[PDB]
């Protein structure tokens, strides 16, 4: 007659409150620690790889970023650390870091021609180019905006309105130009005192240029500032200007909304499928914990900073 | 596809008096932004064509002050204020809203 | 000045192929779209092909679909058209014309044709 | 016998971080964001580790306790 | 003979190894019941705004003329998506700070600071519009004055007010934005106007914005509004050449405490209680509840669970 | 009669308050919402875990005392 | 001996408060900061107190049990 | 025969989940509750004690705070509650609370003369004094800035640039002046319409004075505003003015970065050497908890809002 | 133009009641306050009652308190005064008067009386 | 309640020279705004009254440029620059600070 | 006007000490820095010492280091020089000078010397 | 320390014709802000000195239009357009960049 344990000769270590290391027979791990180390698909929809461009450069159409003129549906956006192309002309985009919040909830865009380039019979849309945005060794400019310069030594006032008639929203961009001195201002445009006014059902704005002396960035001594707004299905947008105006030509239409994100990584692309994603790899496990990176997308196991989590289900 | 009709096929009107031609389409050539995509061309006897009007109203560089176009939706018209002896040729109507571009039968102008 | 010249016509029996060329000089050739237009004898005008400024997208009509090809070549300022499976009704005169404004990045961008060439003749016989 | 599932069901909901961007003249909010995220992560990892340790202690108490009673239910009847 | 004090009656509790054990004398802690009306709080009656926003009461709306004099209160109730608000389109600068600082004020006495009969060389009558109608007739707000020219003239304005009380104040003014030049040369006369406001802590200058906009509520113009708090033994100064909406009344802070601004849609009912959730009321002693995470008064703690019973039993 | 030991140990908690933000400050609304949701999620876990542990400690108590009343008369 | 150190390293990480200043027209973010700091302090003090109580209970139980087992190693060794 | 406990006699009480106050043979405390109660050194480097000035007053050169012209390396900054001197002339400093965030990461400064006071041959730098900033019963002004007034009834336009050539950053300050009426403006300066322009590789700013009527503060009826910026180790800064200008003379060079903190307390100074500091004392204990004050500096134990914490290691 | 008329006077013995009226035609009537004033024969003027524009709050003097009443009854442009418990000293002439600025929302607004009536006589006898 | 005293009870004048009247109160009729709540009325023989002056010194619409008023606190005064034969009647002084409005004894102006 | 006068010793034998003074009157004396300058009989000019406006920091040359001292003594409008361990080559003429701009808070400010005194003579003999 | 050398020791050139003097240092006297710390003085026979120029170029209050200076780095020059009979004296070159201020040997001007 004997009563006792069901012994064994395995090897595995667990932790308890008053014994630091203890041997067990059966044990089960919960913390995954491996990744495939490449960018994959997510439920069968390819992501968007901006490669060597920025979000602003894509939305404004850099001459060196012409591969993304038409873009299909995506799931998440990948952006490299420290882009190289960006905005060729020095300046800034007003209310930045808030447009990125408007993104990550849009999964598909559509492009619409709102004001044709041939609709300006009393201006000049040809010679407005600069050497800071070259295309194959020649001066160029953005492709979604028009820079207007006097024609026949004149610059009449502008009154332009656009009436929305679709069933979805829009996104419009426009800008201003800051000069260096009075002679340049009277050589590009003609009037010495200029302004811009924009109004809609919920926005009211007036602007004036600044003329001063600054340093050199990318070989230029001028500046440009850009703005954005979202238009409702039945509203309208109005424009009035006298100079220093960068007119809009294309607009983006929101057609699908959902869940997305913006990443920052430098991992290369690979042709494979997965259902969870991290900025340094992918996960194909069923355990409920991981310690790879706290930013994820999809359904993912929970995150902890530890590196050992095994619960004992054995004896001894 | 979009058929384009153009009547009449002959206009014996000269000189001094005005003139008018018409062009009709089987669909609405109106964009969502309020502009019409309709053009007019001209071919003098024995040479290449020459553009007259881009959109429904905007003239070109070189066209005299006499010519002017007006219309919307499905009916379009070209009007010549006064006719000279150097305005004999064939006129054409062209649409640019769809991917395949289509011309029309045309119209001759002859001195009578 | 701005001018366009074309050459390469002749007489070709049914079957086989042919090639025509337009050459330009006077403006930046790598910023504009180009078109082809054909006019049969005794009939009106019609439309054939369209290409972009760089050369990615292309469009053809339904009467020359899948049977014609159009391509550019920079650094020499030339345009080409290759005609396969020649029938008997393709006897006409061919023209090459450009856009009126630069950098069209859509299929129907609203710009028109401003500059036209002189023309070449192609015939099918025997 | 199927004790593992009693762990994931308790930790169904946790803090999921999101990305936010601030310019160079609003650094007082970036510190707020970073401190909040780090604090939540610290709380959750502490909770998980403590739960695992307590569960292991109880589990090793289970088997070392039952063997005595299965011993004594066949021990004291014998004379 | 020894054993367990067995019993009966049915109730179940939760453990860590077993899920649905059976016990005898379990006790519950979660409360899941609520009466479903708006009630009183220790005697003082709430302020109920039926169809009227907070900005529409502090400025004075013609169709909101029953809150002209208001007694003390405990909390403010505001329906979701009001229907009166600001009849004339525009905006109130820093609205959410005002909706944050009203949450610690429990009484407002109303004071006349500039009488409407002290404008001998202006006009305070023909300043009406069809956007705010009173019984089918044009009307304006009742705490501000719109000034138009008289006899084709608009003299400059210099006015000061000195606080001689022991409590603070709250002053509101505004500016009018036109739509073209002929309207400006008609209502006012000078083409270039400005507004100056200056106190010991504030400095401000503004100019109108004439442009073209769309239609909202029938009109094609806008009006803005501002606010400040004046401290005892201090003065506020004004200066305008046009486009001025002058203040006439002001509010005096006379009591401070704890308050909240709810959003709900339940109906009032005469009762008494000592806690209030925005969808009901609580009268109990168990130290946990499940209804809503926003409260007022002293109320038990909040959790998201559905059952919480700790056992005191056998078996 | 140890229920009172639970309320006093949970005497303090996180009280939510209402704040309003306009259309151009949506990155602080997310911060507020996430912080409130996280503080609500932390406190329920503690209550549930404490209830379960107290239940186990209560049930295994009576299952042990009856034995130590049995032996003090058994070993006689 | 040496039980206390097992608790000191377990609470090696915590929340460190930092000083920030706001002006008269940004009260909302000041409330946000104050409430977050108070909540974190409350969570941490609750955790510490609960850990101390549980450790004391377990220590007393261990000290009550070991002497009984020492009695067991000798109770059945003789008659 | 005897088996039992190793009992003794003592007095100490610990807590338990189901008991409330029990006796133990010996127990070890963990909470610390004692502090020496004086401000004194940390790791051998002395702090900086501002007796009656503020952060703005020291960085602008208040005439009463003339003992802080040259300052050595420090560890943390101590500032009294409700300063007394502060800004003698009423006004404000733009983005004050963001400047106090850049500090607490700087441990040493160095002063540099960027524009000498002798470099103004056709202006006047003498009678720019006011009675609101006295020095030994006589009108005076700040010391790091210059107030310019007309000379010989004239005020020529100002064009000045400074080029950074060191290997560290800089911090510059300038300002604007608001008048009370037109007669004062035409008496101090000459041109009735004035402006200020400042430009660099990132900044772009233009301002105009405000003339109105306001109350009395410290006996005056005008105001002065102040600004600041950082210059990168290779950029340049440009200035342009026509009136109402407070030119800069001195600037600060950042030479050491590290850990620091701004405190608010009123405890007198003393001499010690410790490794932790709280605003109401110091700590010299090795226990892992304390309840003095939640804001500390250095390597210090944790914080809990409790009164008693004793772990039991005894018997009975 | 702007005018006000009154009617309803006569002879009344002590203890009974009497009603007086005041009708207006001109300015909008639903945006102004109204007053009543008496004048004994040989004595000076005195003040009786005041009503708001809509009609919520009302005020009376001390030699009139709790004995007379005032009402508006808009849409017919009239005002009323009901007099009970008529004593002997109440023999006088009565006048109507409106404010000088619209929409008074306070007790003592600061506005004055601009347009006056004509007068009706009321006597107590026998 | 507030009593209002007015002197003199009678006042004979002749055309050509100015005149003055006074009105006194037992309370300070000065609000926090800095304005005095006191009025002036007039009743010619066999007619209805007619308002003269708003809060202190603001004239009415119709009164000549000869009437003016000035005072503060508890003493107020009216001044007629020149006297004509039309200016004969009774002048009353009225308060408006507290809810029960009170008039005064009055004053007659008889030519002589 | 602005003038500075100086008066001091006439003759001293080696090893002893001497004191010189310089009184100023005509401007504000508590806002400027001051200097001392020497000139040997037949040689050029040389520099001795300078002090600040309030009187904290001091600087001396290398040929007068350790033996000379300076002091301000405000409220009497004076300045002092004390010479210890006098040698034989220190026979020269001494001058007072002041800065051109007020409130110098650096060792090398960029301001120059504007106003000079007349001078005193000091000789070492026997 | 910084040795200042100034040549020549005698300039017998009067009157009418221009003149020039030079003084050179052993270190660079250029600050970090683009200014030179170099001064010029003058002592007429039998009186106290008098300042001429503060920085590299800026002149004083009292000096005529004739005197002017220009230089940078290590070499400096003073120039007189025309010389009168009252411009006799000794000219000194002084530096002020380092803590111990130093003069030079000077230069005499004499009539011939």
């Amino acid at each position: 007659i004997c009563i006792g344990y069901h012994a064994n000769n395995s090897t595995e270590q667990v932790d308890t409150i008053m014994e630091k290391n203890v041997t067990v027979t059966h044990a089960q791990d919960i913390l995954e620690k491996t990744h495939n180390g490449k960018l994959c698909d997510l439920n069968g929809v390819k992501p968007l790889i901006l490669k060597d461009c920025s979000v602003a450069g894509w939305l404004l159409g850099n001459p060196m970023c012409d591969e993304f003129i038409r873009v299909p549906e995506w799931s998440y956006i990948v952006e490299r650390a420290n882009p190289a192309n960006d905005l060729c002309f020095p300046g800034s985009l007003n209310d930045y870091e808030e447009l990125k919040h408007m993104l990550s909830r849009i999964n598909h865009f559509e492009k619409i021609q709102i004001i044709p380039k041939s609709s300006w019979p009393n201006h000049e849309t040809s010679l407005g180019v600069s050497a800071a945005c070259p295309y194959q060794g020649a001066p160029s400019f953005f492709r979604n905006v028009v820079w207007l310069i006097k024609k026949n030594d004149a610059y009449p006032t502008i009154k332009i309105s656009y009436n929305n008639t679709n069933r979805e929203d829009l996104l419009i961009l426009w800008g201003i130009h800051h000069s260096n001195n009075a002679e340049e201002q009277t050589n590009l445009y003609k009037n010495p005192i200029t302004y811009i006014s924009v109004g809609t059902s919920t926005l009211n704005q007036r602007l004036a240029p600044k003329i001063a002396t600054r340093s050199q960035v990318n070989g230029q001594r001028g500046r440009m500032d850009f703005f954005w707004t979202i238009l409702k299905p039945d509203d309208a947008i109005h424009f009035e200007s006298n100079g220093n105006f960068i007119a809009p030509e294309y607009a983006y239409k929101i057609v699908k909304k959902g869940d997305s994100t913006i990443m920052k990584s430098g991992v290369e692309y690979g042709h494979c499928n997965t259902k969870c994603q991290t900025p340094v790899g992918a996960i194909n496990s069923s355990m409920p914990f991981h310690n790879i990176h706290p930013l994820t997308i999809g359904e993912c196991p929970k995150y902890v900073k530890s590196n050992k989590l095994v619960l004992a289900t054995g004896l001894r | 596809d979009t058929v384009m009709t153009q009547s009449p096929l002959s206009l014996p009107v000269t000189p001094g008096e005005p003139a008018s031609i018409s062009c009709r389409s089987s669909q609405s050539l109106l964009h969502s932004n309020g502009y019409n995509y309709l053009e007019w061309y001209l071919q003098k006897p024995g040479q290449s064509p020459q553009l007259l009007i881009y959109l429904g109203s905007i003239r070109a560089s070189g066209v005299p002050d006499r010519l002017s176009g007006s219309g919307s939706g499905t009916d379009f018209t070209l009007k010549i204020s006064r006719v000279e002896a150097e305005d004999v040729g064939v006129y054409y109507c062209m649409q640019g809203l769809e991917t395949p571009f289509t011309f029309g039968p045309g119209t001759k102008v002859e001195i009578k | 000045q701005v001018q366009l010249v074309e050459s390469g016509g002749g007489v070709v029996q049914p079957g086989r192929s042919l090639r025509v060329s337009c050459a330009a000089s006077g403006f930046i050739f790598s910023n504009y779209g180009m078109h082809w237009v054909r006019q049969a004898p005794g009939k009106g005008l019609e439309w054939v092909a369209l290409t972009w400024y760089d050369g990615r997208n292309k469009y053809y009509a339904d009467s020359v679909k899948g049977r014609f090809t159009i391509s550019r070549d920079n650094s020499k300022n030339t345009l080409y058209l290759q005609m396969n499976s020649l029938r008997a009704e393709d006897t006409a005169v061919y023209y090459c014309a450009r856009d009126g404004f630069p950098n069209c990045i859509s299929a129907t961008c609203g710009y028109a044709m401003d500059v036209w060439g002189q023309g070449t003749t192609v015939t099918v016989s025997s | 016998t199927n004790k593992v599932n009693s762990i994931i069901d308790k930790m169904n909901t946790q803090f999921e971080a999101v990305g936010r961007e601030f310019n160079n003249l609003e650094r007082r909010i970036e510190n707020l964001n970073k401190k909040m995220e780090d604090g939540f992560l610290d709380v959750w990892t502490y909770n998980a580790e403590l739960l695992v340790l307590m569960e292991n202690e109880r589990t090793l108490d289970f088997h070392d306790s039952n063997v005595k009673n299965l011993y004594d239910k066949v021990r004291l009847q014998l004379r």
